[PDB]
């Protein structure tokens, strides 16, 4: 395995924070949450793949070394700030760097692996700093990619 | 910079130039698809096709005007406002006269398109009451001109038998000065004869249906269609048409546009006179024509205060020109009937002109100040009936002329673009309207010229001698056919006698020669005009100013053919000295139903309008073209290099994107400022790829959001974990 010792410890801390039962495992339903908590950004499809591989024995549970196997896959991957930025600019018909919550709702609720109604509800509020004059996605992305 | 495109959320093909493969079935299906989704507008490049919805679509709002105003043609989905925005801005910024030509089958849809244009312009020019006063006059006078200029044919219950131009005029500052209505090509022959199954102009039926008993008594009219030779009982009823109610609607429009009650009444007295003239008959004497019964003539002359002795002599004697010893030529019976008819139809067409002139008075510019105009030209649609006569010939000829200059100009402009972009021209095969026009209008050997020559020659003349003359002179023409002219064993039904066929841009048309000679006779000679001028009836007197002794007599045109030909030239001049745009109107069914779509009828109309030839000449070599920068912008997410911010110059990026998508270098060409794509397949492959990639970009954003959300909350828990782990544990103690 290629993970460094510091990574292993960092992932271990998060793995345990979602190990409610203390049996040294976590549920398949919590897999994405733990991955996202550690700063990885998996799609719902990719998530389904990883579960399909580990739950091919029908248990619904994941232990730490197979979790490390899961975390290792997307390790070298990266999405730039500009990619996420330009991806926003594509759904913006002006060049203003602004997009309407109505339009944003449209894209999130209809395109791709769709955001749920409660999720798209929550997204607007974080995105609408100067509430409720619509979202300056440049700032929203700036905050979102803030590391 | 705006990234909106007609390509976005496009229902079927929004611009027919992108239809592939191009045929009638795909054209018609496309129009049906869009119509079925409430899209009544579809492009052919800049040309707008409009299918009548037969219901009020909420798509003409101030908000919709705000959407299309000052926007590029290709940025929004197809709408008439795009065309009217284009025309308004050319007027405003270039000080160019605009003429928007509207072709196709007459009805409520064509009238509405014209009203939409004028109303968009009034709204957008921001001149308020001055511009709306002109606009109102143009619009409210429409039912008046319909009553006098429209008729039920075998194909259309409310068909325009004339061409109409309307404009709003401005000074170069943009201040409204006025406006005008101009009529052309009024089908005078319908006044005195109608084919079986057809009516005379509406107003005659409206008058006998809706006038009170007292009014009809004052007009010396009997309330009975069988009493008037000029009207048939047989076709007098049009289904779903209440002529009485329409009468009241026409009288009310008259008042609205400023006619006084005495004027309105005067107008109806002229209509009555026209109608009564049709009952005059003639018999030979030993002096070879005499009126059979003087009763209609008497009543006409009392109605109009015309000298009965003089009018009667006018039908039977013609004053020959000085300076010979003979002063009066005796008219025979046939000549007397021609006279009766010439008087009726000219009294009628002059009434029609008078109406237009009256309406024009209140919107007359009355300043010699140079002006720029926003015009709409409405020309009657192509006609291919079971029986095609003189009437269809003139209409089709006019449509042929227009298609000619249109196709020529579209071809010439596509070429000028290709050159500016350094793109190779490929010869386009297209129907040659020019030679058809030449067959019809050539002064030395054309059909109209031969008809004239036949009508004026001193021998015995019939529709047959006319046909025989065409067979002699026009047989050399590739596109003229008749039984005795030609031909190749190609399964053609044999042509009957007494007809000729013409290959028009809209298809072959078979013309029956029956009545051609009669209908070409249109001689209103001086004795008639002078009898009219001396009428105590003010309107009628005014209708024949050449009859005033104070006005010097000129040579009178003896035939209709030559006048119609000059009138076609006039309207063409009007069009060609202005900047043109085009609305092609289509009826989706004949039941006037809101969703019902008949692909059969639309197919005929597609042919009448010459749309397929428009598509081919307009598409030309390359269906699509676009400036490099906006093109790259729209498709840069396709290859994973241009994404998210390159390559180099917009042109470079285009090349590399196409190379990486494995698009063969024969499917496109590099213009001086634009990429040029040959086939709509290429364009749509790009579009399907983009639509997939937008689904990916959505996921990119969505995964980044779900990720940032959990990450933030996790960092919160981590920050407070000391407190959380201290509260799970006791206060005290050992
Ligand atoms: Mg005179």
């Amino acid at each position: 395995d290629q993970l460094t010792e510091e990574q292993i410890a960092e992932f271990k801390e998060a793995f345990s924070l979602f190990d409610k039962d203390g049996d040294g495992t976590i549920t398949t339903k919590e897999l994405g949450t733990v991955m996202r908590s550690l700063g990885q950004n998996p799609t719902e499809a990719e998530l389904q793949d990883m579960i399909n591989e580990v739950d091919a024995d029908g248990n619904g549970t994941i232990d730490f070394p197979e979790f490390l196997t899961m975390m290792a896959r997307k390790m070298k991957d990266t999405d730039s700030e500009e990619e996420i930025r330009e991806a926003f600019r594509v759904f913006d018909k002006d060049g203003n760097g602004y997009i309407s919550a109505a339009e944003l709702r449209h894209v999130m609720t209809n395109l791709g692996e769709k955001l749920t109604d409660e999720e798209v509800d929550e997204m607007i509020r974080e995105a609408d700093i100067d509430g409720d004059g619509q979202v300056n996605y440049e700032e929203f992305v700036q905050m979102m990619t803030a590391k | 910079e705006v990234k909106s495109s007609l390509l976005d959320n496009m229902i079927g093909v929004g611009d027919t130039v992108l239809l592939e493969p191009l045929n009638e079935e795909t054209f018609i299906d496309n129009l049906k698809k869009r119509f079925d989704h409430n899209e009544i507008y579809t492009y052919i490049g800049s040309v707008v096709i409009s299918v009548n919805p037969y219901r009020s679509l909420p798509i003409y709002s101030p908000e919709k005007v705000e959407d299309y105003r000052n926007r590029n043609f290709y940025e929004l989905s197809p709408h008439i406002f795009a065309l009217s925005d284009e025309a308004y801005r050319s007027l405003r910024d270039q000080d160019k006269d605009q003429c928007i030509l509207i072709t196709g089958e007459s009805g409520a849809g064509k009238t509405e398109a014209s009203k939409l244009v004028m109303s968009y312009v009034a709204a957008v020019c921001g001149k308020g009451a001055e511009v709306n006063q002109v606009k109102e006059q143009l619009l409210q006078s429409t039912p008046v001109l319909e009553a006098f200029g429209n008729a039920k044919t075998v194909r259309n219950d409310n068909s325009s038998r004339f061409g109409k131009y309307m404009d709003i005029e401005f000074d170069f500052k943009g201040d409204p000065l006025g406006g005008v209505i101009s009529n052309y090509l009024l089908e005078k022959s319908r006044v005195v004869k109608q084919p079986r199954g057809e009516r005379n102009f509406h107003v005659f039926y409206q008058l006998l249906s809706g006038a009170s008993e007292e009014l009809l008594h004052k007009l010396k009219l009997e309330r009975d269609f069988s009493r008037y030779n000029y009207l048939s009982l047989d076709s007098a009823k049009v289904n779903g048409v209440d002529d009485a109610a329409n009468f009241r609607t026409v009288r009310n429009a008259m008042q609205i546009v400023g006619f006084s009650d005495p004027e309105a009444e005067s107008v109806l007295e002229v209509v009555a006179a026209v109608l009564k003239l049709g009952n005059i008959e003639f018999k030979p004497e030993s002096d070879e024509s005499k009126i059979k019964d003087k009763n209609e003539l008497k009543e006409i002359c009392e109605l109009t205060s015309i000298d009965q002795v003089v009018l009667e002599r006018a039908f039977s004697f013609r004053t020959v020109e000085a300076k010979q010893e003979k002063v009066s030529t005796t008219l025979n019976v046939a000549q007397a009937y021609y006279a009766r008819d010439a008087l009726a139809k000219n009294l009628y067409s002059r009434l029609f002109s008078w109406l237009v002139n009256r309406i024009n008075e209140s919107i007359k510019a009355q300043t010699k100040v140079r002006k720029k105009v926003m015009g709409v030209l409405d020309i009657y649609g192509f006609e291919i009936f079971e029986d095609n006569s003189f009437e269809q010939f003139i209409i089709n000829y006019c449509n042929e002329k227009l298609q000619q200059i249109f196709i020529e100009l579209t071809l010439k402009e596509e070429q000028e673009e290709y050159i500016r972009e350094d793109i190779e021209w490929t010869h386009i095969d297209y129907f040659n309207n020019a030679i058809i026009c030449d067959l019809i209008e050539n002064n030395t050997n054309g059909i109209l010229a031969m008809l004239d020559e036949e009508c004026l020659r001193p021998g015995t003349v019939t529709d047959e001698t006319f046909l025989e003359k065409l067979n002699q002179v026009c047989a050399t023409h590739q596109h003229f056919e008749s039984r005795m002219s030609k031909c190749r064993f190609l399964n053609d039904t044999t042509l009957p006698h007494s007809c000729f066929r013409i290959q028009h841009y809209a298809g072959k048309v078979l013309y029956q020669v029956e009545g051609f000679v009669d209908k070409n006779n249109d001689l209103l000679y001086r004795d008639l005009s002078q009898a009219m001028w001396k009428a105590g009836h003010a309107l009628i007197k005014s209708l024949f100013p050449e009859g005033n002794p104070a006005k010097v007599n000129l040579k009178r045109p003896p035939t209709a053919g030559s006048q119609f030909k000059a009138s076609v030239a006039t309207l063409m001049k009007n069009l060609q000295t202005k900047n043109p745009n085009y609305i092609r109107c289509i009826k989706p069914n004949d039941k006037k139903a809101a969703h019902i779509f008949s692909e059969s009828l639309v197919c005929h109309q597609i042919r009448y309008l010459g749309l397929l030839e428009n598509v081919r000449v307009r598409r030309a070599g390359y269906a699509f073209r676009q400036a490099y920068e906006p093109c790259l912008e729209r498709y840069k997410m396709l290859c994973k290099q241009t994404w998210p911010h390159w390559k180099g110059p917009a042109r470079s990026g285009v090349e590399v994107l196409f190379n990486e998508l494995e698009i063969p270098v024969e499917e496109y060409s590099f213009g001086r400022s634009k990429i040029f794509i040959r086939n709509p397949r290429t364009l749509f492959q790009l579009e399907d790829l983009r639509k997939q990639r937008l689904e990916d970009l959505a996921t990119l954003i969505q995964k980044i959001y779900r990720g940032w959300k959990c990450r933030t909350h996790f960092l919160l828990m981590k920050g407070l974990n000391d407190i959380f782990e201290a509260q799970k544990i006791e206060w005290h103690e050992d």
